[PDB]
């Protein structure tokens, strides 16, 4: 943590610290904490687990210079969210990122859950009310995906009606849009990577939601840039 | 005897490889059981 | 409270709710089957009727043949309750009557309310989609050991899908030999009066219409299976989830309460 | 109009045909478009359908015919086709398991003319 | 056994088993008057079984490329793996291998939990036959398992062909004690199972399958064998003549 | 005598517990679980007892027996509880011989069991 | 705050978080060989909300009525309010305001459960006005939650108060940073408790808020001064209120 | 609670209450996922009846009328007796359950019946 | 113990040793422990349990003086199989014979519980091929009611396809209860003594010939010729 304030402290930069993992910072302070003789507390940790998580984390802040962005890997013992590990822990997480292998299953990187992964920040006084209602009708809409696999797996597809098989055709393809190509595993995709930015994804998806792009196919989608990069692959599947 | 059953032993020989459902009408399970005032007699199959 | 009973306790019930989920979808998967043999059946019915309305047939003007349609099996939702009843309120107008009940879980209302009604019943059926030799052999029966044809008059109790997610207790009326030919507009059809085929058109619509109540019974029975198990898994929801969470405020106070006894203990 | 009905499968549903073949109790009788209303019984046989001039022919398993004043026929049978249509053990099993056993003799005089 | 790992050399390590020597560090500490944790184990209780198997690695070509590999044992109580030292291990090791009683007197054997049974490194360390053979493996037992309740009444198509597969690739599975095969021997009897050459085989004859195959490949097809022991890949000619050779043992 | 009228009465109880189990959704009973079902469930209320009413020996081995060999399944169920002041009554009236021989006896012979099983009878009808 | 209550004034004070405090009172005392209790805290948790939240209250007219006003906060884990903490400060504060996640993701906010929730001191402490367009509204939705439940056969009695709570929690949902004076809160409770708004379809239920406080801007600007300067409902304006709501 | 010093009566019927609510209570999961249609009428109706048992034995109380906003009603002993006794047999088995919430006496609960009913 | 090991190694024979109870051992060891001014251990017990067991069993074995045959009562604290007691003695058994509280009250005795119940001379290579394959079988057909139970009491025995083995439970459980003189006054049912090789060939056949007769008549049997005898007497 010290070494990420300094490129802050003195450089103003947006440092990023990754701690992996977050809950052996937790445990390894109970170890020490019986070690030294002190009472454990409950469920066996260190009594002075409010103050060690804070001690840490609190230096993890936006000064007027900089800034630094922790992404902690979090364990959760037993599947246990009243833990006092976790409990403690999650007080201080922001937003979180799950990569499901539910995801990956259907080949989709990085395998990011669209559903399970939050954010504190999702508000439409810090994003935007532009932002934020695009957010809202991808995730809703993906939620209304979900709940139709019931009746999908069985009947087959004829029985979605006028607003159900319209949204459903999004929603294959939202799914898809998703998916990017990153520029690290560009030696190993050979797929050159795209950094697709803030300003442009608000713009792509409000686009689709509006149903603009029902023509372009559901494979111009499976692992592209920004919303161009859909359109010159829309005419080149077609030769 | 019964007309239904001088039907039945017809579409018993239909039966005649690829029968898939078809499999399912071939045969049932049947246990009727008289009764009395309730009491019922010996349930025997049909 | 226990440590392990409410372990225990949150097993034979996390598996209850992948059960009751596993024959929602048994139960969803075999509508498809429901919805076709419904229709089959219903076409059937018109094909069927169509000379019993040209031919303009009814009742004669105390003996009536009350035959009951539903299965053995259970959780099916109020499938068997509803029907039970229709059938008790209209035996109340006519409580002179004989009743041969198809499927136990319609016999069992029917031996409370009326015990000696009850003269036939059919077990195990209602597990399958219904078939023309299963009714067949039902009316064989009924036509045999019942003595249908020295009835004045026939009443089949099932079940209608008026809707996908609600069904309909129904009736229909069987017509015996005798009220075929003396139906005002027989002599409509011609029919040689000798080939007996008045009394081999009831011992045929007999067999029919018990499977076309059949049909639609075992379906609109399945149809409400899948909602009756639908609201089940959601009901076990509130429950692997609810004692899940019991089950931890167990978990942590067991680690604390067996670590304070050794911190007491080491204090000497 | 024909109306071909079987419990599991409907085969017609007031579609146009010219003229149908239905073994009645009798004999194998070609029923006319404007034929006279009557009801007769239908033993196994052949099922013939005359859609124009094309020719459709089925096995059926015995039910009931009904010529409607409106003209409409009304054909049904536990199981109904030639394309997708042997068994002699029940000359000596069933025949002569004679003591369901005792008329066991229908079974020989459907499976004869099923190869027919 | 590190002495093997740092001269080239190549050495597995059991302990049979950690959860007695935890036990033991236990009495010590408790004895030796120190600050007592979770369930009477000292603090680094967990220290102590770290220090341990964290000593199991495969060295670099630097030094002599020498490797030593761990297999830890630990007995669980009532089959609960939240416990204190259980989850310890188990957040060190690189995998785990589960054995459930359920299967073990059900006639799996051995009994493993392939749900909850599962190697990190996985596919880099497997032989690049059997890799290919059992790609799939893996995850038709995965949702065979969770099909496997639907026997209890109507199959349609594709659920029906799924319970007819591994019901026969369980079943093969099967392995005698003190009978290890090698890798040569494992991939005809793989194969046939994945692809589905075995689909059509009543299971009573399953095991005695295993064996007359094995007989006839040794026997007949020597060649098929020692390309596969030698190169350990399995080619577009080799593995096509694998069908082969499959299809017509079926026959017979 | 105690041990007569109750052989294996214990071990049913604890097995008619099981049978309630299945027993909760309304599924027609077989001959190897109908009659359980309803001995079974009125022996439960044939055992129940006031306090500060204790009953002796000989008022015991009666009321266990018309449960065990057969006799109180005619009985209705609301009806258990007034038929045990009831069939007790009855004997100290008639068979008052048969009560002062369980008592002093102690043990149930041939001759005794007998007699007991024709005295049960009498009680149940009228 | 005490001084404000001291010297015949009014403060609110808001205690946040105090499951993070006894946390941090458990934190000293083990460090001090305190002998560990339930959840490993002291014996004294309960003396430390205790004589902090009683420092709260409305004094005499004697000695001067100034009031302090507290507002405890706790975090339940996993909605377990029968935890140590959480029941210990329920046993000392005089009221309970219980915020369900169930009904924080649906949308419904403040997920204020009606089941849970309660004020010792209704009528007491609550405006007159809101008194009488509240006839025991509290209730009402907490039975209402039955029907919402078991309903999901189609009823028209009991089923017909199904679309008066629906609306009624629904027009209840009020966003954050938005406070609303008492004189505009009386008359959408009116519109409830006999269903003046069951012509509204579930979708600009809110709507009707921004449009009828406009009908008050000024061509319903009368009403408004009453209520905000007297405080109380009377027989003249209650057969006023019914004509006004009554155009929409 | 003996039929010593309240009599044979009270004890009676407060036992029957008490035999009803268990079973109820020991259906309180069986209920809560099948529900009450999986139930024989044998249950069915015990079941229907202690739901009426448990919503009567609500009361309002003088106190809390200051909050909760429902007049406290108190009922004496002799009258409480004879009317869970009434519901028992099922001399009310046609009122709906809401009309026992919160009220006095029975003949309070046919005043809230009928004022409900129209 | 001291006793019986003079009669292993200086008198040269074969002894037996009954203990009763080991259990009560370790929970002296408990009392003593605190006492003598010990940190307890977990559940209370003593620091010193795997050793204490260990300097016990030890002094138990066979060895090429003598032999020992020891038959061990362990007492399990609340039934409860994961009480450091009967958890470290498992380890130090050759076989067991785990008593449970639920088969009891089944009717059958004893109360074994074949689920529990193991021994590593269960071996193709001691028992004999057949006498294992046999025993294997046994153990197939019990485990799947433990697990498909939960579709019987949901259901029963309608929607089993299987269906026959799912019987075999209610058979085969029966038919291993056994007659004993010894507990005369719990049933006054006469006991009855089988041997090895006649349980063997008895149950391949069950496993479905002797399955005509349902519930009584493998119940509280001799071998395979008391079933005989008491099939006939129809109850």
């Amino acid at each position: 943590l010290t070494i990420a304030e300094y490129f802050r402290d003195e450089e103003g930069q947006d440092v990023l610290l990754f701690i992996d993992n977050i809950f052996r910072f937790t445990q390894a302070g109970s170890e020490v904490s019986a070690l030294l003789g002190r009472i454990p507390s409950a469920v066996g940790y260190q009594p002075t687990l409010a103050t060690d998580m804070g001690l840490l984390q609190e230096r993890i802040t936006t000064t007027k210079k900089g800034s630094v962005t922790s992404v902690q890997a979090v364990y959760v013992p037993a599947d246990d969210l009243t833990d006092p590990a976790p409990a403690t822990t999650f007080a201080h997480l922001d937003a979180t990122t799950v990569l499901s292998r539910g995801i990956s299953e259907l080949g989709i990187y990085p395998a990011v859950d669209p559903l399970d992964s939050k954010s504190r920040l999702l508000d439409a006084a810090v994003v935007g009310q532009e932002h934020y209602d695009v957010a809202s009708k991808v995730q809703e809409t993906l939620q209304t995906y979900k709940s139709l696999q019931d009746i999908i797996a069985i009947l087959g597809m004829d029985e979605l009606s006028e607003q159900d098989k319209l949204t459903v055709e999004r929603a294959r393809k939202i799914q898809r849009f998703l998916s990017q190509p990153f520029a690290v595993a560009e030696v190993f995709t050979g797929i050159p990577g795209k950094l697709v930015r803030l300003k442009d994804t608000v713009a792509s998806f409000k686009a689709v939601l509006e149903g603009k792009y029902d023509n372009i196919p559901e494979h111009a989608f499976y692992m592209v840039g920004g919303i161009e990069d859909v359109v010159a692959k829309a005419e080149k599947l077609a030769a | 005897i019964s007309y239904a059953a001088y039907l039945n032993v017809a579409a018993q020989a239909i039966r005649s490889e690829l029968q898939t459902s078809v499999l399912n009408r071939s045969q049932t399970d049947a246990f009727y059981t008289q009764y009395k005032n309730a009491s019922e007699p010996t349930p025997i199959t049909k | 409270a226990t440590l392990k009973e409410v372990e225990m306790r949150l097993k034979s019930i996390k598996n209850i709710e992948k059960i009751t989920k596993t024959m929602k979808i048994v139960a969803s998967t075999r509508l498809s089957k429901a919805e076709k043999a419904k229709i089959s059946a219903k076409k059937m019915d018109e094909a069927e009727q169509l000379f019993y309305k040209n031919a303009e047939t009814k009742n004669l003007d105390p003996k009536e043949l009350i035959v009951a349609i539903t299965s053995d099996k259970g959780l099916c939702g109020s499938i068997h309750s509803q029907l039970a009843k229709a059938v008790r309120r209209h035996l109340n107008d006519q409580p002179n009557a004989d009743i041969v009940t198809i499927g136990d879980k319609i016999k069992m209302q029917l031996l409370r309310t009326h015990p000696n009604n009850i003269k036939l019943s059919i077990n195990g059926i209602g597990k399958d989609a219904p078939t023309f030799q299963e009714s067949a052999l039902i009316a064989d029966k009924l036509l045999s050991v019942m003595k249908a044809g020295t009835y004045p008059k026939i009443s089949i109790f099932y079940n209608d899908p008026v809707s996908s997610l609600s069904f309909e207790p129904s009736e229909k009326p069987i017509f015996n030999a005798k009220t075929i030919e003396q139906s005002p507009s027989f002599g409509k059809f011609e029919i040689d009066t000798d080939a007996n085929v008045p009394r081999d058109l009831f011992e045929y619509t007999l067999a029919n219409q018990m499977l076309t109540a059949m049909a639609q019974g075992y379906a609109a029975e399945i149809s409400a299976r899948r909602n009756a198990m639908d609201n089940a898994s959601k009901n076990a929801g509130d429950m692997i989830n609810r004692y899940s969470i019991l089950y931890n405020r167990t978990r942590q106070a067991v680690i604390t309460n067996e670590l304070v006894d050794i911190i007491t203990g080491a204090s000497s | 109009k024909l109306q071909f009905a079987l419990p599991h499968e409907t085969l017609y549903s007031g579609s146009e045909v010219t003229q149908v073949n239905l073994p009645a109790k009798s004999g194998r009788i070609g029923v006319l478009a404007n034929h006279v209303p009557t009801v007769e019984q239908l033993l196994p046989g052949v099922v013939e359908v005359m859609e124009g001039s094309n020719s459709k022919k089925f096995f059926i398993s015995g039910g009931f015919a009904t010529v409607q004043p409106d003209s409409q026929l009304c054909v049904t049978a536990i199981e109904a086709l030639e394309s997708f249509s042997i068994k002699n053990l029940l000359a000596e099993a069933k025949k002569n398991v004679s003591s369901e056993a005792a008329e066991a003799a229908i079974q020989v005089e459907v499976l004869e003319n099923l190869q027919s | 056994g590190e002495w093997f790992r740092d001269n080239g050399k190549h050495a597995l390590i059991v302990y049979d088993d950690l959860s007695k020597q935890a036990v033991a560090y236990r009495q010590l500490s408790l004895l030796l008057r120190r600050p007592p944790g979770r369930e009477a184990y000292p603090g680094d209780v967990f220290y102590l079984h770290s220090r341990l198997l964290e000593r199991a690695a495969k060295l670099s070509e630097k030094e002599g490329s020498g490797s030593l590999t761990a297999l830890p044992v630990i007995e669980t109580q009532g089959g609960d793996v939240s416990a204190y030292i259980p989850t310890n291990v188990i957040s060190i090791t690189d995998g785990q291998i589960f054995l459930e009683a359920e299967l073990f007197y059900k006639g799996i054997r051995p009994a493993i939990n392939v749900g909850l049974s599962v190697s990190r490194v996985g596919s880099a360390a497997q032989v690049k036959a059997l890799k290919q053979v059992a790609g799939s493996l893996k995850l038709f037992l995965a949702q065979y398992r969770e099909v496997a309740a639907f026997a209890q009444s109507d199959l349609d198509a594709s659920t029906k062909q799924t319970l007819v597969r591994g019901e026969r690739l369980t079943q093969l599975l099967k392995q005698n004690q003190y009978s290890p095969l090698a890798t040569e021997e494992q991939v005809p009897l793989i194969y046939a199972g994945v692809n589905g050459h075995l689909d059509g085989i009543e299971l009573s004859r399953i095991g005695e399958f295993e064996s007359s195959f094995l007989s006839y490949l040794k026997s007949n097809h020597n060649e098929l064998l020692t390309e596969i022991r030698e190169k350990g890949e399995l080619s577009k000619e080799l593995l096509a003549s694998l069908k082969s050779a499959t299809e017509s043992f079926v026959a017979t | 005598a105690l041990k007569q009228v109750a052989g294996s009465l214990k071990l049913f109880l604890a097995q008619y517990r099981e049978v309630a189990a299945f027993a909760q959704f309304g599924s027609d009973l077989d001959a190897s679980t109908k009659q359980t079902l309803v001995r079974g469930e009125r022996l439960t209320q044939l055992l129940k007892q006031n306090q500060y009413s204790p009953l002796a020996t000989e008022e015991q081995v009666p009321l266990i027996y018309a449960g065990v060999n057969g006799h109180l399944d005619g009985i209705e169920l609301s009806r258990i509880g007034e038929f045990e002041s009831s069939f007790l009554s009855y004997l100290k009236s008639n068979h008052n011989e048969l009560l002062t021989e369980i008592r002093e006896k102690g043990e149930l012979s041939k001759e005794l069991l007998a007699s007991l099983k024709s005295a049960t009878e009498s009680f149940v009808a009228t």
